[PDB]
């Protein structure tokens, strides 16, 4: 549902 | 170090808007600018908030509902600092090479959108607000709204948002003052996080109808296109309780 905000949360920095 | 000291280090690097000065300006043209660099400032806030002590101790549900609900407070307070710190006059400086400056606010329909975010650095200029209250505040701010049911780490919260409310009255302790000074100006700055949930209620009515008129040709970059997606449910049915710290 909230596709990208969850890649930018759960990929590493 | 001191936590304060944390807040300051992933303070996010300026943006630029890559706004063409050459070009003659328009509402359209910098409405539509601006919601391009609003998708890239949502990204950096993202990288931010991973980054503040806590934070990613929440559940990863809780991380996404925080940065949904507040996501245009965070935008809106950034934006009242920088153009604090930028002008002593009434300019939003949303970038470098972008400033609405006095010439730009007499556009058709800008200064109705302007003046809910000139209110956010007028209050930070009446107020004098330091760098380290500001740090504690923006923080507080990611910490101002929850679902009406609350959350799935909801005790941690609880205690993470009590930890940043004591190193914003810390903050406060150092500006010269006594107790009396120091209970005026602790009201003074969370009453001032309290009427942040007004002025993004009002961002938010322009935002929503901008987003759903699609004959606006209004571009949002996907960042921005799908938590207003997320968000305009939620406010449709009553799933928000925005903490307050006066009533
Ligand atoms: C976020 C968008 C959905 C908005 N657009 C609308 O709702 C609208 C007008 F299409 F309907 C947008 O909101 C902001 C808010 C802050 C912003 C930006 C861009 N950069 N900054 C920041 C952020 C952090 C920071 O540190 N600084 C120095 C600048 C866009 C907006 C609002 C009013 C007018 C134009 C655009």
């Amino acid at each position: 549902e909230n596709a990208l905000l969850r890649y930018l949360l759960d990929k590493d920095d | 170090p001191t936590l304060v000291s944390l807040l300051e280090v992933i303070e996010p690097e300026v943006l630029y808007a890559g706004y063409d000065s050459s070009v003659p300006d328009s509402t359209w043209r910098i409405m539509t600018t601006l919601n391009m660099l609003g998708g890239r400032q949502m990204i950096a806030a993202v990288k931010w908030a991973k980054a503040i002590p806590g934070f990613r101790n929440l559940h990863l549900d809780d991380q996404m509902t925080l940065l949904q609900y507040s996501w245009m407070s965070l935008m809106a307070f950034a934006l009242g600092w920088r153009s604090y710190r930028q002008s002593s006059a009434n300019l939003l400086c949303f970038a470098p090479d972008l400033i609405i400056n006095e010439q730009r606010m007499t556009l058709p329909d800008m200064y109705d959108q302007c003046k809910h975010m000139l209110y956010v650095s007028s209050e930070l200029h009446r107020l004098q607000v330091s760098y380290e209250e500001y740090l504690c505040m923006k923080t507080l701010l990611l910490l101002s709204s929850v679902p009406k049911d609350g959350l799935k780490s909801q005790a941690l919260f609880d205690e993470i948002r009590m930890t940043y409310i004591k190193e914003l009255g810390k903050a406060i302790v150092k500006r010269e003052g006594n107790s009396s000074q120091n209970s005026q100006r602790f009201y003074q700055l969370t009453k001032l996080l309290d009427s942040m949930h007004e002025v993004v209620e009002n961002l938010l009515n322009y935002c929503f109808q901008t987003f759903l008129d699609k004959t606006m040709s209004i571009e949002f970059p996907e960042m921005l296109a799908e938590i207003i997606t997320n968000q305009i449910p939620k406010y449709s049915n009553g799933n928000i309780k925005k903490l307050l710290f006066h009533q």
